[PDB]
């Protein structure tokens, strides 16, 4: 069958630049089933692209494919605002198939975070769970990492995390690590620290709390 | 020009749905028709062709649980699902296909969801702190979704961040809502955070210090 | 043990109707099940097979105008007929197929009629006489069936005969109703056919003399 | 495909006696999906024997299948009321298809017909329409043949005919014959003649009015 392997996973660019997006088939495909789509966040997607080269009508000059065989490029030249969004392309063989989708991104400052870590509310340690909260406010680029520690042992598979879309204020991102035990494991260890990694700390950054600690 | 799609909704894992989508614009029984999925946070995934001439194609993922018809006076097209999954929880879009033309009309679509899951209560647990401070409220085991978090009933908003919800392995949704404050402010002003959960007739007002 | 269809009314030519089997007894998910009908007066004609795994066959009258499907998790056959014309007029049955053990389980079946016609009401007409004495009703031109034709509201029965109703060359409808009485009754009594019809609120009475 | 043929067409015997109801198919077929259906008036059909000689249940011993290749036989060894019916045989390669079906009625004696013509009503003939109908009451064989003389002319092409269902108290049928004419049609001619013609009666019987003739 035909798969389309879209190319980066994520483009990070300001407004005004050239984006280059990039769609890969596996064999040789045609050059007449190749659309390209684009699609705002709870929104269908709205066809750019048809055949390989062609507007659909309404879109605008600034919207351009090209290639064939199995590199196809959809180019934007001057960017603008409406223009961020996700992209898919499609090819069509007895029946059709997508690509995984490429991001627009607002290249920004790189920022540092803003570190905040929580213990559990009171009343959850009733209920029999614990969840340790850590936040990281407002940083760019997106790309961070956070690590729980549990008195001086690393925690891994017992958290989950979460990021609010490209903030449409100061282009920024916003991210939520929970880290989630059960009370009789909370009330076994002492320290719980949040040890950040980001691109704006020149070393990374842990807050903590120690347990039963006003 | 449009395609509107209804049938959407909650089933359990086993169970079958049959999902609706009204034309005008376009007479469906002379386009070629697409049903093309997207689970959350996911992309575009076809699911089921039919030709203007009747013949029909699946993608192996729904081939055998999904069935896909139409209705010429009413101008409607459908897609039946029966013994439906967890994975197949996703937005359900019609669309015209030109072929080579691509897809040229596309609907908003309807929401379907899958899950043994029930209703229960969205618990708020207040996230208290103790230059520039945070606090927040973690809404916790919920579902299904969604729910609508406010703050000072909508005084607040200016630094405010609104997590999009995690499903944990318990099959409930959970997330966060924060805002970052003054450090100042702490002793003066009051926080309360409202939480409102349509489908467990439950709002909260639960006040963080 | 049931098979109970649904769906059935009237349709103009061109356009379309789906007919419903609500199941108990058998599951449908799990059976050969199919589509029969029969036009008036004449024979069974098989019209939709459909696999316990999914795979279908049509009979070639109906080939590209229907689709059959079900529904697992409400027990439910379906039958979707598209671009329907007048020969499809007739009454069609769901049932399950053993194939090596026959159809062993009916449903009574749903009443479907295509034509471009309206719903009009019956003029009724006398029949009148000049050693048993001949006299009737003539319930003429009306869509659709059925009339209800009785005598003297009830009490003459002995010797009653209502006729099949003819589809005219006009699309329309018409039957005749006749008694026979002994000669010289007729100057003693009154004699007066009861003539309704539903569909058009239409009730007549009518003196034959 | 398979294409079945029952013979007769309309089987007639009295109370009793057995019935011998045939099905042709149309090629070489296996004795494996052959099935007998039964439908009376108003009502689905009811298998009664499946494969090629096996009774489904509830169905009783009266009933009995046989055949191989391609002819088949279904026999009721002694008749009762309720075996009066429409009886349809199958027959299934990809996909079933049925026979055109034999009715079972009762054999009575041979009663003749009593016919009686009615004019069009004055009130029809303000429509603009001519309705003459002839009356055949209570007669066995269901076998006759109605004439329409207009002006001692044989009309073709413009009468209707139809037949209640054999009486349950006397086993006889009925039929009604209807000449449709226009108004100006109608008023072209006099004689309306209905000629019956029956088994029943020695030599054919018409009844017939003058038009305009109290």
């Amino acid at each position: 069958e035909i798969v389309l392997t879209q190319s980066p996973g994520t483009l990070s660019l300001s407004p005004g630049e050239r984006a280059t997006l990039s769609c890969r088939a596996s064999q040789s495909v045609s050059s007449s089933y190749l659309a390209w789509y684009q699609q705002k966040p709870g929104q269908a997607p709205r066809l750019l692209i048809y055949g390989a080269s062609s507007r659909a009508t309404g879109i605008p000059d600034r919207f351009s494919g090209s290639g064939s065989g199995t590199d196809f490029t959809l180019t934007i030249s001057r960017l603008e605002p409406e223009d961020f969004a996700v992209y898919y392309c499609q090819q069509y063989g007895s029946s059709p198939t997508f690509g995984q989708g490429t991001k627009l991104e607002i290249k920004r400052t790189v920022a540092a975070p803003s570190v905040f870590i929580f213990p559990p509310s009171d009343e959850q340690l009733k209920s029999g769970t614990a969840s340790v909260v850590c936040l990281l406010n407002n940083f760019y680029p997106r790309e961070a990492k956070v690590q729980w520690k549990v008195d001086n042992a690393l925690q891994s598979g017992n958290s989950q995390e979460s990021v609010t879309e490209q903030d449409s204020k100061d282009s920024t991102y916003s991210l939520s690590s929970t880290l989630t035990l059960s009370k009789a494991d909370y009330e076994k260890h002492k320290v719980y620290a949040c040890e950040v990694t980001h691109q704006g700390l020149s070393s990374p950054v842990t807050k903590s709390f120690n347990r039963g600690e006003c | 020009v449009q395609l509107v799609e209804s049938g959407g909704g909650l089933v359990q894992p086993g169970g079958s749905l049959r999902l609706s989508c009204a034309a005008s614009g376009i007479t469906v029984s002379s386009n070629y028709m697409n049903w093309v999925r997207q689970a959350p946070g996911k992309g575009l995934e076809w699911v089921s062709l039919i030709y203007s001439g009747g013949s029909t194609y699946y993608a192996d993922s729904v081939k055998g649980r999904f069935t896909i018809s139409r209705d010429n006076s009413k101008n409607t097209l459908y897609l039946q699902m029966n013994s439906l999954r967890a994975e197949d929880t996703a937005v359900y879009h019609c669309a015209r296909d030109l072929v080579v033309y691509g897809m040229d009309v596309w609907g908003q679509g309807t929401t379907v969801t899958v899950s043994s899951a029930s209703t229960k209560g969205p618990s708020v647990f207040p996230l208290a702190p103790s230059g520039t401070a945070a606090l927040g409220c973690l809404v916790k085991d919920y579902f299904p979704e969604p729910v609508t978090v406010s703050w000072n009933s909508g005084a607040l908003t200016s630094g405010v961040h609104t997590f999009p919800a995690v499903l944990q392995s318990s099959g409930l949704y959970s997330l966060s809502s924060v805002v970052t404050v003054p450090s100042s402010s702490l002793g003066t002003q009051t926080y309360i955070c409202n939480v409102n959960h349509k489908p467990s007739n439950t709002k909260v007002d639960k006040k963080v210090e």
